[PDB]
């Protein structure tokens, strides 16, 4: 009250303390702190006679008049000539910030700061410093501190990004297998509905500096973690800015159109000719001098759902080349798919060091890998047809389960060949071509960069493995993937051991008794994984006791 | 222009409430709106139903075999019932 | 009424007043003096007449009344005829 | 029930053929027992509700207890049950009858 | 013409999504409420993009996800044998067993034999483009048709002490029968309003 020349409670007690006439002093204080209209000084005794104190009609008019004051704050933001209206709001700010400490004039001032593009930053500094103001402050106040200094932005995006990785890790490690659904079913717009990235969009609003801030912080963590989660969150933040139709980012960002195209690509999980032509022309707009966004552009492509999209697209192109009677050299869209996937996988390397070039594809990879895959499918369908014909021959034509060693060499040395082979295995697992499944599974003992042990592919292979549930009773079907493949890199990374343990946790009732017993004692925590394997092994032991009752 | 097997089309507002567009207003009361209808000679029900800006629900025919071919057996059941109810009740007589 | 015209079957004979098969061997010329003006308007640019067009001519008159009533214009009849017969018939029409 | 009638009778024709003339039976009940409509009645509304419920239980067109027979019973006597509940509602029973 | 063609294809799209919804196949609400301009934005087609291959769509069953359905759009006027073979090879590739194909204005009689003869291993149904321009099920005359599972048919025949041949019949070539894709032996429960009982439920055998 003293900030604008009015008394407080301590001054009241001074006015009472050491006074020969305290009652008249109290009446004088009441007169000095009343509502100053001439009709009230007579009506106050009269309304007091009713059993209604003066404070009660004060409370009613208090609610009414602050409602109108907030209404007029919004009005002067939207009403009056510009210099006069901003002068009025800034003057009212100077009047009102003395009572932001009081419980009345906080949100009024927060609206006033919401409607001014810039402020003297002392009050923004107090807003961040005080937790109550840090909560109740309007969105654009927080934007102004972030736009003036990055400290609070980092301080608040760090827990939100920690929570995003918590969600990613928890969802990727979850132990449900079904023909009904998997965890990759939601589209990127389905995943944007979570409040993390939407609130990040609110924190950024329509500001480009905060966009650069989130870009750099995701860049830093993507450079330290080697994990596609921050890439996905940039894509989600950009398309959530587009969900609000944020023109400040969408029209200026050269990446916005291309990510919008990729959104439809991921929604259908394929790059069809329309959006393929769109993305290909977008790539062909890359020319020397203005390639600076190639890092961000490929960094968008890293999303797990985008890897799913591109890899299943390549498998589909491989499979449709079979029926077309065409060599893989005559597949422009397939080359586009591989170009985009190679760019995206090389995105992180571009973040460490900007290397602008359209990569060239490996010779044996077009001329020797894909024709072998087409030959595998041709043999599969020849065997199927020979089965379906009436009386082909005794013991009809055995489908080659053989491994031409070039296929395994490309599964283990040529990254893009590795990933497309992984998703080839996944797709035949959906179609349950068992002979093809055990044709292409062996040779995965050696892999480039353990991409065959990544969380994405391992999750999806676990998701497909409930289709052939009874085969886990047979030791070989599980051993080909567990004793042959997982244990080659189970003790190397936590995700592999966790993936195997969740797969056995879900499908414990159907695995054979000694088989699951040996699997637990072999997939016991080996010493390269923390509380995750501890809780999964506790569940493994409890369900192994349950299996001992089976 | 036009669909074959349609030699004439008479346009009119029905003053009888049976063919009027009866709706239930927000108060819950029945209101019979006066709206234009077209009655033709010659029937091609699939084509006219496929037309644009045509009510595909209330549009019907007096030819029961057209109804059976285009809609089905329950539809032609209902249509036949309405048609012979109409030809009976035209003269004012009533039957159960 | 627009929808009524859209679905009621209209053939060419409904909108034609009469026709006449002239000869007119030189397509630049016309036997009818009134024809020659707008025929020359369509003949400063050659339209499939650089080679010898057939030296017969089929000239039809379309009733203004029925054309206005059915909301028909000059060009779309020619489009329909060309669709029906391809480019087997070269069709020209007077400006409205 | 009103919504069910609305979808069944989109034309709003209230005339319909049904077995028992409820209004005439109510009139006969009035004039057999010498009902004085000028005085308050001694009939509980709850008794009216339970009476119409147990009556509708007693009116059987298809008998049985499996879901199919019960659904057919409901559908066969749907319209008459609607008419009975509307006519013998406790409101009109306590006001006009 | 381009405008009427895009309107026609949007209307047909609305129709076969409503059809797939009625057959128990999972379709989201937005495609069921896909506006015409939404069809314009998602894909004018005058050889711009009437790629009828692109309008083809896959759908999955609500309770049987491995049970799925393709719908195809052949861009030739009368469907030939070889494009049918292309569709069955696609079906083999994706393991689908049900796939109804629309046709522009007709279907070759050779294809009429080539769809029925291979029917028992792969289910295919031919729809004229004119038929799917409207959804007949929304008409005022058709009552509500629902297919019965064999458990329900056994319960029905046990209730009334009936045999299947004693029920009234419905031809497999009926428009609503083809709409629901019901083979011979199925039973359809028809729910219709009645002016004497309010509601009436009858049962028709597909023969």
């Amino acid at each position: 009250l003293q900030d604008l020349g009015v008394a407080n409670g301590e001054d009241l007690k001074e006015t009472l303390t050491n006074c020969t006439e305290p009652l008249k002093a109290i009446e004088q204080f009441q007169t000095e702190n009343g509502v100053l209209l001439p009709s009230l000084q007579s009506a106050l005794p009269f309304l007091d006679l009713h059993g209604t104190p003066r404070l009660e009609f004060h409370q009613s008019v208090f609610d009414e008049l602050r409602d109108k004051l907030l209404e007029r704050v919004s009005a002067i933001a939207s009403e009056g000539k510009a210099e006069e209206r901003y002068k009025k709001l800034e003057d009212l700010l100077e009047k009102s910030f003395s009572l932001v400490k009081m419980p009345s004039l906080q949100p009024v001032v927060m609206c006033v700061m919401k409607h001014l593009p810039k402020v003297p930053e002392k009050k923004l500094k107090l807003v961040m410093a005080d937790k109550e103001l840090y909560r109740a402050c309007a969105v654009e106040v927080k934007r102004q501190i972030w736009q003036d200094n990055q400290a609070l932005f980092g301080d608040e995006v760090s827990p939100l990004l920690k929570q995003y990785i918590l969600e990613k890790e928890s969802a990727l490690f979850s132990t449900e297998l079904s023909v009904l659904h998997n965890f990759f079913s939601p589209s990127p717009k389905t995943r944007r509905q979570g409040e993390v990235v939407q609130r990040l969009t609110r924190m950024v609003g329509k500001n480009v500096k905060l966009y650069d801030m989130v870009l750099q912080f995701l860049r830093t963590l993507f450079l330290r973690t080697r994990n596609v989660h921050y890439c996905t969150l940039r894509a989600e933040l950009l398309m959530s800015l587009h969900d609000l139709d944020v023109g400040e980012i969408c029209t200026v960002d050269p990446c916005h159109k291309f990510t919008w195209c990729l959104d439809a690509c991921i929604r259908e999980r394929f790059v069809d000719s329309k959006r393929a032509r769109e993305l290909q022309g977008f790539l062909d707009g890359v020319k020397k001098g203005q390639e600076q966004v190639l890092g961000d552009l490929s960094m968008i492509l890293c999303d797990p759902f985008a890897i799913n999209t591109l890899a299943l697209s390549t498998v589909r192109h491989l499979q449709e080349l079979v029926g077309q009677e065409t060599l893989p050299r005559d597949s422009p869209d397939l080359l586009l798919l591989l170009r985009l996937l190679a760019l995206g996988q090389g995105a992180w390397d571009m973040i460490d060091s900007q290397v602008f070039k359209e990569p060239k594809m490996e010779v044996e990879l077009i001329t020797r890998f894909l024709p072998m895959l087409m030959s595998f499918l041709v043999d599969d369908y020849t065997f199927n047809v020979d089965q379906k014909l009436p009386a082909e021959e005794k013991a009809p034509v055995s489908y080659p389960n053989t491994l031409p060693e070039s296929f395994t060499k490309f599964l283990q040395e040529q990254r893009m060949a590795c990933e497309v082979g992984l998703y080839y295995v996944l797709h035949i697992t959906k179609q349950r071509n068992k002979n093809a499944l055990l044709r292409l599974l062996p040779g995965l003992v050696e892999t480039f960069g353990d991409l065959a042990f990544g969380d994405i592919f391992l999750h999806l292979l676990t998701g497909n493995l409930a289709l052939l549930a009874d085969e886990f009773a047979l030791e070989d079907f599980c051993s080909s993937l567990f004793d042959g493949f997982f244990l080659t890199a189970s003790p190397r990374k936590e995700n592999v051991h966790r993936h195997a343990l969740r797969l056995l946790i879900h499908l414990h009732p159907r695995v054979a008794p000694s088989k699951l017993e040996a699997l637990q004692k072999a997939l016991e925590p080996t010493g390269q994984s923390g509380e995750a394997v501890k809780e999964l092994y506790s569940q493994l032991g409890e369900k192994l006791e349950q299996l001992d009752h089976r | 222009q036009g669909i074959e097997q349609i030699s004439k089309v008479y346009m009119h507002l029905p003053q009888t409430d049976n063919k009027k567009k009866i709706i239930i207003t927000e108060d819950g009361e029945f209101k019979a709106l006066q709206e234009w209808i077209l009655e033709t000679d010659g029937v091609s029900l699939m084509r006219v139903l496929s037309e644009k800006d045509v009510d595909p629900v209330r549009t019907t025919s007096n030819d029961i075999v057209e109804i059976f071919t285009v809609l089905g057996i329950e539809a032609v059941r209902k249509a036949l019932e309405r048609e012979l109810y109409h030809v009976i009740s035209f003269d004012g007589s009533y039957v159960n | 009424k627009d929808i009524l015209c859209r679905l009621e079957h209209t053939t060419l004979r409904k909108v034609t007043a009469n026709t006449a098969i002239y000869y007119d061997p030189n397509p630049q010329s016309t036997v009818v003096a009134e024809d020659q003006e707008w025929v020359n308007v369509y003949y400063e640019m050659p339209d499939f007449d650089v080679a010898r067009i057939s030296p017969w001519l089929l000239r039809v008159e379309l009733d203004r009344k029925h054309m206005t009533d059915r909301k028909l214009t000059m060009e779309q009849i020619a489009e329909k005829i060309n669709a029906g017969f391809g480019d087997d018939l070269n069709c020209i029409f007077n400006d409205d | 029930d009103r919504e069910v009638l609305r979808v069944i009778f989109p034309t709003g024709d209230s005339k319909v053929v049904l077995p028992c003339n409820l209004l005439r039976m109510i009139w006969n009940a009035q004039k057999i027992f010498h009902i004085n409509p000028r005085l308050p009645s001694d009939l509980h509304p709850i008794k009216v509700v339970e009476g119409v419920k147990e009556l509708s239980k007693k009116l059987v067109i298809v008998n049985g207890d499996d879901p199919l027979s019960r659904q057919a019973q409901e559908n066969a006597t749907l319209l008459f049950n609607i008419h009975l509940r509307s006519t013998l509602c406790s409101r009109r029973m306590a006001e006009e009858f | 013409d381009d405008e009427e063609e895009t309107y026609r294809l949007w209307k047909i799209r609305k129709t076969i999504m409503q059809l797939c919804h009625d057959r128990g196949y999972l379709v989201t609400q937005d495609e069921l409420d896909q506006t015409l301009e939404e069809f314009k934005a998602q894909f004018k087609p005058s050889e711009g993009r009437p790629r009828r291959t692109d309008l083809t769509v896959l759908v999955a069953h609500n309770d049987d996800p491995t049970d799925q359905m393709f719908v195809f759009f052949p861009e030739e006027p009368k469907v030939g044998i070889k494009t049918i073979k292309v569709y069955c090879q696609r079906m083999q590739e994706e393991n689908i067993t049900r796939a109804l194909i629309v046709v522009q204005q007709g279907m070759t009689p050779s294809a009429k034999q080539s769809l029925v003869d291979m029917a028992p291993k792969y289910i295919l149904e031919q729809f004229l483009q004119q038929e799917l321009l409207i959804n007949i099920t929304e008409h005022e005359l058709v009552p509500e048709h629902v297919v019965m599972t064999k458990e329900e048919v056994t319960e029905l025949l046990a209730r009334y002490k009936l045999r299947e041949n004693q029920l009234p019949r419905i031809q497999a070539g009926d428009p609503v029968a083809r709409y629901f894709g019901i083979k011979r032996g199925q039973v359809v429960k028809i729910i219709r309003p009645s002016e004497t009982a309010g509601r009436y439920i009858t049962y028709r055998l597909v023969q």
